[PDB]
């Protein structure tokens, strides 16, 4: 099925690999190459994820774990039951990323749209694979990765924290989230003002940029103007994954010790050492 | 039977075959490496007397 | 009976034929040799202490 | 579009090559079983 | 009872 | 025959063919809402949202940016369009929409929207001619006229807008095709 | 498309041939597998 | 049987093919390189009776 | 699109190409169950 | 027999056949190697 | 496309005799093999 | 052969096969350059028989 | 895109810079073989 | 017999026939050098 | 691709140069029978 | 010697001294990194005197 | 715009700067290894 | 013969056997030196006691 | 632009020359080293 | 024979030949420095006790 | 580039350099024989 | 653009700021050496 207007835009073309082989539509869903190799991943990746849960203690939903590896391998592929299962999920699932990626720059490509999607995308793949690529490697063993399950991937991130003493006091951590608060109060007052300007009190007439202008003027006092929010947004949302990239590259792999003691430079500065 | 050529284009139906016959066969072959019994990759030169079998506990 | 054939490529028809032959002889062998102790003898006869 | 002539002309191949595969799985089964039981 |  | 396009073959998730050039037509991403409203946007007041500024006389160029005006345009095969004559303001929010274009290979002035505009070395330094990667300069001739040049509709907004955006895939014939 | 009935009347002479010429071979292989290691 | 390529383009398979080969050949080579049989960098050197099997 | 004497031509390249792939990758397992037989 | 080949192109007879014998014959070595203790007699000759 | 039943009638009379030059160089392994070491 | 040249663009197969080689030529020295007999940043001085091998299989 | 002479030259090229680089990765095992052989 | 060369071309099949020898050339001297206890004796021959 | 008028030519050394190959390997042969027989 | 017509010498020409450059920067880092080549505070050791990796232990 | 004089020009620049580097490292591998070995 | 060489060039040839020469000759040089023991006596003759 | 039957006739000379030559100097080196270190 | 020198340039031809000698010389010699013990004799004759 | 009268004289110089080179690294073997003989 | 003559004008400056900028390093590093050497 179709949308009303849509059937002139689903023509041939803007494809990056492939050409005409799969540019089509399954239903709603535009295909393409990406598409191919995204379905593979998916399907290959969540049936090990299924394949994890069948060998683990418990069907229960919260409490399937699909562990990384012990330290001791390294950078090897451990046993499949030792967590090797889990690094082939990874593979899967960097390829099922990717493979979103380059779809959707396909599908903007055809419809003549800027390549913004893809790359705001980018930005949270970058945190996925800075936990489970990049900071493991620097590390030096695959085990420093999250393990795969709803609640055990939080145990995970209370004890890497706790690695750290204090991990509140992270620099770049207290950025990164930063961010994200800023980003929700953002995203609260964009959809608040779009929507009281076209959805007013009854009998009022239809609101305009002029007003949502001046209104905005008054709770910042600045007009940011409505390109200017939309930039604002996306380098909001954005930023908060790569401080938050940077924020857990940075512990362990540069530094080791608590977080609290590393504002000791601060304490230390010649004016008032 | 040949009226499924008809239905679906079968540029697609077969890819979406090559695709679900690869996405099984290397589940099923990563399912055995997963198992004792099937590790072949460390433990394929034994003999089916020295291979491993799987049981409950004795219950005593 | 020959009419059997009218609807077909002759070289479908010898690829599946071929195909069914090939699959059957391995398989009787694969299962004869651990029915009937060959090369196994044959083995054991020319192996060293 | 292709015709009912063509589909059926395809299907031909389609099967011998669906058949084809069975027969090299099967084998690949007997060789397995020979080796290694599961039943 | 560790084992059969 | 005046259908824009038909399927490229029966199956249900086909893509469909243009009949002719996809650009003029509008046809995929040259297409546009063409049922949309062909009426000037207004200001809150009820003055025409988008003029060329040489109609209001409160707006101008702030001191520190280039202006674009007697810059020359070079299109998509790096050839020499025309050059700028006259920036169209949104008088809402202040804002340059459009540039419009005196073409050198004619007589036409055409409408150029800003976000088909690249600065060169995005805009650091030169800041001397205006990019524009989606058309070539022989396509600039049917950029989409208005019935006036003082005012601009929706529906023209939405065809002028379109038909840039078409070029992206339609300029040249290698810019459909895969890079591998 | 496929055979007539005239190329099928003289293709199913030559599958009658092959497919009996194979029998005999296997007719002689399982006579000397008898006299070798008989199996009931 | 050659009319497989007057579905699919072949200059748009064999890109796919090479692709898809090249991965399987290098996930088959790490999943034996890191199995303690077939760890051929560190103990290639062995000897097939000398090389580990994974009974236990 | 292509004809099918282009399709006939590439389709020979493309069994020659993909069996003698296959003929180089028997002899490397040949050389590998040599060195180190796994069954 | 003979018009069985109709229809065929024969370089890609060659192929097949060449790369069947190829996988057969090596198949058949290593199987008779192992079973006819050869060249496995042939070595302990020449060890030392 | 492919062979005519000519070039196809021409093409089986050399493929038939290399068959039988391969079976006759097997058979000659073969016996020289059964000299040498007999399986049965 | 040549013809391969004219279903693909010269140009960028050269850059598909160097960036190839430069990445698996950079895995290999590094997978060589981690392990233990081949650290030859450190070890490469060791003679043939003392570098490290990794361990047998047990006597039983 | 090119022609079939054009294409011509430049596979003699290709084809010896791919025998050259694999004269001297030959070269290169061979020594790594004669320091620390790894079979 | 001859004919077969038709529509080849004779700078592929050299380019084949070639890399085959070389081919097999190694594999067989490195399974023979296995077998037969050489250069094994002649390193044994000069050594210290 | 070659005429048969090549092929002829070309098959008349193709096999000259394979006898002679085959000569060659005979020689071979004989001096390592006669240097360490293998039967 | 065509290649030149397919890439702008204005690009290869830092392209290629990137590459160089990056190269070297990190052969050097990872000799640096090293025990036997940290040759910033070891330098003056005697090739007997600088450190050699651990060996098989034959037991 | 390039002509095959401003090519052939370049790349005997270029070939002989990259060989010249070569030398030059070359003899820096030299000195490396006399105060050094790494074999 | 010399019909082999018809269509090729001067300067691929020498390069595609230059190539091959340097490579094969000092594999087999690199393979000699290890099993006749030189220079490895050589540098036993010389070597400071 | 290829090799000429004329040129690789020339070259073909020349080709045979220095591979003849080529070989006469490594059957001299082997003499050589035969003397100083049997290997059979 | 001097054919094979044209569509060359001789500037080219003396680099590499040039750059050829210097690397195989300087190998000759590290090397044969190795195997000869020399100048390793030279410094032990000098050196002081 | 170079044309054959060019590489005419080309080759004869040529020679003779390498011919030179050749003669003086007969020399430093001779010496060197004398000095430290290797066989 | 740029002229030859510039260019060639330009290059001596180069030269000769490049060789002061090299003398003064090549003392600094003597004297560090002389100060405490690395090798
Ligand atoms: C954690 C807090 C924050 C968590 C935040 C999570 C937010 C999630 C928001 C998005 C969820 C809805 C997605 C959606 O609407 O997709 C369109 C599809 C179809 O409707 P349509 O688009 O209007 O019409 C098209 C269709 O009628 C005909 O299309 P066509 O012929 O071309 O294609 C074939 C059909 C076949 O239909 C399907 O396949 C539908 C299968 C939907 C399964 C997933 C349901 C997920 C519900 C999640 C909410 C909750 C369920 C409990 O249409 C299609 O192919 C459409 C494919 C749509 C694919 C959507 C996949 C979304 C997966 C989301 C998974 C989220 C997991 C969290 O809709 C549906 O089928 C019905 C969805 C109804 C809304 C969910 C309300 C659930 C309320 C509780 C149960 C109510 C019971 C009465
Ligand atoms: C015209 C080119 C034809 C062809 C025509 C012939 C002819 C004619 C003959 C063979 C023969 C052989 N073919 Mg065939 N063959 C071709 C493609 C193949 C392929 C393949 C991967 O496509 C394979 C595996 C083979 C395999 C084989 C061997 C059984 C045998 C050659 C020795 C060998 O061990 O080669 C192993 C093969 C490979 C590793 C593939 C690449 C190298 C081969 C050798 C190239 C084939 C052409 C070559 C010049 C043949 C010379 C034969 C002499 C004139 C006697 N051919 C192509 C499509 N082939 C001969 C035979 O039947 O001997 C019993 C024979 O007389
Ligand atoms: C445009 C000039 C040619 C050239 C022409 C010559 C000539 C002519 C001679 C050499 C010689 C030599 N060349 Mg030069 N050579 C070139 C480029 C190079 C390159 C390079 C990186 O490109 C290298 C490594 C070499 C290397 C070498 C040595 C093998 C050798 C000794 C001098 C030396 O070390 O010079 C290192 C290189 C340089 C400093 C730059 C090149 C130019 C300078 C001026 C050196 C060579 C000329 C030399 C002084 C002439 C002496 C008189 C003659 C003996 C009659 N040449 C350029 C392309 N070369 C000599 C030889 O063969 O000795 C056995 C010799 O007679
Ligand atoms: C272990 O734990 C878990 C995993 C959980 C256990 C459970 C597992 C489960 C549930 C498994 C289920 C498996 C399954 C279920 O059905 C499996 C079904 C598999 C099937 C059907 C396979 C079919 C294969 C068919 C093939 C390969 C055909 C190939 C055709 C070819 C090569 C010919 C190409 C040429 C053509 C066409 C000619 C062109 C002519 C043209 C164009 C012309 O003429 O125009
Ligand atoms: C160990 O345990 C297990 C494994 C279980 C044990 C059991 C094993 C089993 C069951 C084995 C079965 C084996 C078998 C069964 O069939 C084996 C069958 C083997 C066969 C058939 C071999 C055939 C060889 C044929 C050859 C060499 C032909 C060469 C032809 C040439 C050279 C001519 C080429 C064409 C020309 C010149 C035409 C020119 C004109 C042209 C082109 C024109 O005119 O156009
Ligand atoms: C840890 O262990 C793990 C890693 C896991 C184990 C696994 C390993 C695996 C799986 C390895 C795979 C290896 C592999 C494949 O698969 C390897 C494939 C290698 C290949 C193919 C290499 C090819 C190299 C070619 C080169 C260098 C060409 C050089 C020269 C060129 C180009 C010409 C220059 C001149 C030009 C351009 C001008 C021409 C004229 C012109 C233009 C004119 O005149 O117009
Ligand atoms: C250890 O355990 C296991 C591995 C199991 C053990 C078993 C191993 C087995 C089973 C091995 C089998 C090997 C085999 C099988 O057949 C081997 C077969 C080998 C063959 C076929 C060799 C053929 C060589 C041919 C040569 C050298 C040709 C030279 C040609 C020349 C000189 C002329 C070139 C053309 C010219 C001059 C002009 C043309 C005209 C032109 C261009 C014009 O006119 O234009
Ligand atoms: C340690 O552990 C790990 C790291 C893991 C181990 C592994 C390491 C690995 C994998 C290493 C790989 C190395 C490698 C691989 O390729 C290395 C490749 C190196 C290369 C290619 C070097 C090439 C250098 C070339 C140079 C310097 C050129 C200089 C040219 C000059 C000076 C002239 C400039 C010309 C001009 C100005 C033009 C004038 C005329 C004009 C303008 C006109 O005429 O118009
Ligand atoms: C230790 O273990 C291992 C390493 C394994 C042991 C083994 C080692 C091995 C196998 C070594 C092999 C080495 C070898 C093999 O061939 C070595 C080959 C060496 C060669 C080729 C030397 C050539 C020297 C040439 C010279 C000096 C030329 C001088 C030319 C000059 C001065 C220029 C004159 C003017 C000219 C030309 C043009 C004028 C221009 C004109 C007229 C114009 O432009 O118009
Ligand atoms: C310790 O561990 C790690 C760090 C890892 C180890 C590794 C380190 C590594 C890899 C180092 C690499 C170093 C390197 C590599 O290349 C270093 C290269 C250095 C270089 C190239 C230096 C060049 C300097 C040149 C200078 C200063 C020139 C000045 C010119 C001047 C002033 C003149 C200006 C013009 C004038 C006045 C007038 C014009 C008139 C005009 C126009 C008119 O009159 O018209
Ligand atoms: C389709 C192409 C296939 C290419 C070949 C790829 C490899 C597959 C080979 C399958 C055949 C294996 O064949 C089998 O080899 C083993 C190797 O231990 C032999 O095993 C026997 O000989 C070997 C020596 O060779 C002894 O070390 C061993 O103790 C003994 O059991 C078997 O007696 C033989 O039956
Ligand atoms: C190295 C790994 C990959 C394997 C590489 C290939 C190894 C085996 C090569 C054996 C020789 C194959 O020989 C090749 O056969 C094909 C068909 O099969 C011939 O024929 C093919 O091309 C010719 C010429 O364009 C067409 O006329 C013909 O219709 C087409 O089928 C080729 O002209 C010949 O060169
Ligand atoms: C292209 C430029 C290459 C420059 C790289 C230089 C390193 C490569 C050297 C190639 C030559 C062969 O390698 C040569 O081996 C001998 C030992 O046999 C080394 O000899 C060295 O190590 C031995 C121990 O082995 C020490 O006792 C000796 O004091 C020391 O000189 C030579 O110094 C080295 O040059």
């Amino acid at each position: 099925a179709m949308l009303s207007f849509e059937k002139k835009y689903r023509v041939r073309g803007g494809t990056l690999i492939g050409g005409d082989l799969f540019d089509f539509w399954f239903g709603p869903f535009y295909v393409g190459f990406f598409g191919v190799t995204t379905i593979f991943f998916v399907t290959l990746g969540t049936l090990l994820c299924v394949w994890g849960a069948a060998m683990g203690p418990t069907w229960n939903l919260w409490q399937i774990n699909i562990a990384p590896p012990d330290l001791k391998y390294g950078l090897g592929l451990a046993p499949l039951r030792e967590g090797g299962l889990w690094q082939i999920i990874t593979l899967c699932a960097l390829g099922a990323f990717g493979s979103w990626a380059l779809r959707q720059a396909e599908i903007a490509r055809k419809l003549g749209m800027g390549m913004h999607i893809p790359w705001a995308y980018g930005g949270a793949i970058l945190a996925y694979t800075t936990l489970v690529v990049i900071r493991p490697f620097l590390l030096g063993a695959w085990g420093h990765g999250f393990p795969y399950g709803i609640f055990s991937h939080l145990d995970w991130v209370s004890n890497v924290g706790y690695q750290y003493l204090h991990f509140h006091y992270n620099p770049a951590h207290m950025i990164a989230v930063t961010f994200f608060f800023t980003n929700c109060l953002a995203l609260a007052m964009h959809g608040s003002l779009i929507l009281s300007v076209t959805n007013p009190p009854k009998g009022t007439p239809t609101g305009t940029s002029e007003q949502e202008n001046v209104f905005f003027r008054d709770l910042l006092g600045y007009s940011i103007g409505a390109i200017g929010i939309h930039r604002l947004g996306l380098f909001l949302a954005v930023g908060a994954a790569v401080w938050s990239a940077i924020c857990i590259v940075i512990s362990g792999p540069f530094w080791t010790q608590g977080w609290p003691e590393w504002w000791n430079w601060w304490l230390n500065l010649p004016i008032w050492k | 039977m040949h009226r499924i050529w008809l239905m679906y284009d079968p540029r697609r139906v077969m890819v979406a075959l090559v695709g679900f016959l690869a996405v099984l066969a290397l589940v099923i072959h990563f399912v055995l490496l997963s198992s004792q019994r099937y590790s072949w990759i460390e433990n394929g030169t034994l003999g089916a007397d020295q291979a491993p079998v799987g049981a409950s506990a004795p219950a005593a | 009976m020959h009419r059997i054939w009218m609807g077909t490529d002759p070289h479908i028809i010898m690829s599946a034929l071929g195909s069914f032959l090939v699959g059957a002889v391995l398989v009787m062998h694969i299962w004869a040799y651990g029915q009937f102790n060959w090369p196994a003898t044959l083995k054991a006869k020319y192996a060293t202490p | 579009g292709m015709t009912e002539e063509e589909a059926r002309r395809f299907h031909g191949y389609m099967v011998t090559g669906t058949l084809g595969y069975v027969v090299v799985a099967s084998v690949a089964h007997f060789l397995a079983w020979s080796w290694r039981p599961w039943f | 009872p560790t084992a059969w | 025959s005046d259908v824009k396009f038909v399927p490229a073959d029966n199956y249900n998730g086909s893509p469909i063919i243009p009949t002719g050039n996809p650009m003029i037509d509008g046809v995929g991403p040259a297409s546009w809402a063409e049922d949309r409203r062909d009426e000037p946007d207004l200001t809150y007041h009820g003055s025409h949202k988008i003029v060329p500024m040489r109609l209001d006389p409160t707006f101008s160029i702030a001191k520190g940016d280039p202006d674009p005006r007697g810059l020359p345009v070079i299109a998509a095969d790096k050839q020499v369009a025309g050059t700028v004559v006259e920036l169209w303001v949104n008088r809402s929010e202040p804002q340059v929409s459009y540039y419009e274009v005196q073409l050198a290979s004619g007589e036409r002035r055409v409408l150029l929207p800003t976000g088909y505009v690249q600065w060169p070395n995005f805009g650091l330094w030169g800041n001397d001619k205006l990019l524009v990667k989606s058309i070539t300069a022989a396509q600039f001739a049917n950029v989409p006229a208005t019935k006036r040049d003082d005012q601009i509709t929706l529906l023209e907004e939405d065809k002028i807008c379109a038909y840039y955006a078409g070029g992206h895939m339609y300029a040249f014939a290698e810019r459909s095709q895969p890079i591998i």
